[PDB]
């Protein structure tokens, strides 16, 4: 059964039919500051929440390639949700991929870790940055993406990557005024296009306010 | 090679049992069915 | 907030 992890924003959660889905990949498009990395940091904490509070009751794994992982942000989100800051940090496993080979190798370690402890989320920010001969890189990336799908299938974790299989949800983020941001989703038998506004704060992703 | 593995956000190295790695050795194979 |  699927678990939907809260993004911290009621509007964004509604757009996502509940939140970030375990068992599949959510691919977010946008540059740093559009909210993609902020969403990742928020999810690394909310995935630890009790299921009734919108969490996945599991640990988070964060593979960074940009050098933008910030433990202090996790502490702020933890305080916001009334969670132990120390426990939250101990429950987020982090690694920085040095190159594309390392990026893929980390998935083997990830799989071993998921056998030992319960994880609810795997973040890869960014899944493509290190890839930017050409055909060789494209095949390697394709393999990497299929491996992520296998992990989601095998362990039932939500896989969120920043930058497709039928189960992949693609989110296109853009800047709004000030701290507000907009997320847009496409081709949906329910609606051709749908959008939701959210905000990035010191303590994570929240709803946009006037 | 601490730089190539995982650490908790609090800076603690994450230990992985050799058996655990062995158990998932074939997880990513795309063998013909 | 900054919402218009
Ligand atoms: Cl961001
Ligand atoms: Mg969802």
């Amino acid at each position: 059964e699927i678990i939907q992890i809260t993004t911290g924003s009621k509007e964004l959660d509604k757009l996502l039919q509940g939140g970030i889905e375990t068992g599949s990949i959510t691919e977010m498009f946008g540059e740093f500051r559009t909210g993609k990395t902020q969403i990742c940091h928020t999810l690394a904490v909310t995935c630890q929440l009790p299921i009734d509070r919108g969490g996945g009751e599991g640990k988070a794994m964060y593979i960074d390639t940009e050098g933008t992982f910030r433990p202090e942000r996790l502490l702020a989100v933890a305080e916001r949700y009334g969670l132990s800051g120390s426990d939250v940090l101990d429950n987020v496993a982090y690694a920085r991929a040095f190159n594309t080979d390392h990026q893929t190798q980390l998935l083997y370690q990830a799989s071993a870790m998921m056998v030992e402890s319960r994880y609810a989320l795997l973040i890869v920010d960014s899944a493509t940055a290190l890839y930017r001969e050409l055909s060789a890189r494209q095949m390697h990336l394709a393999r990497f993406l299929r491996m992520l799908l296998r992990l989601a299938d095998e362990f039932g974790v939500a896989v969120v990557i920043t930058n497709a299989h039928a189960s992949t949800t693609r989110l296109y983020l853009r800047k709004g005024r000030g701290e507000t941001r907009i997320c847009k989703i496409y081709d949906s038998p329910c609606l051709p296009e749908a959008e939701a506004m959210f905000a990035i704060n010191a303590d994570g992703v929240g709803d946009a306010k006037d | 090679p601490t730089l190539l593995g995982f650490h908790t956000a609090s800076g603690k190295k994450v230990k992985i049992a050799k058996e655990s790695l062995d158990k998932v050795k074939n997880l990513f194979d795309e063998k013909e069915q | 907030g900054s919402m218009g």
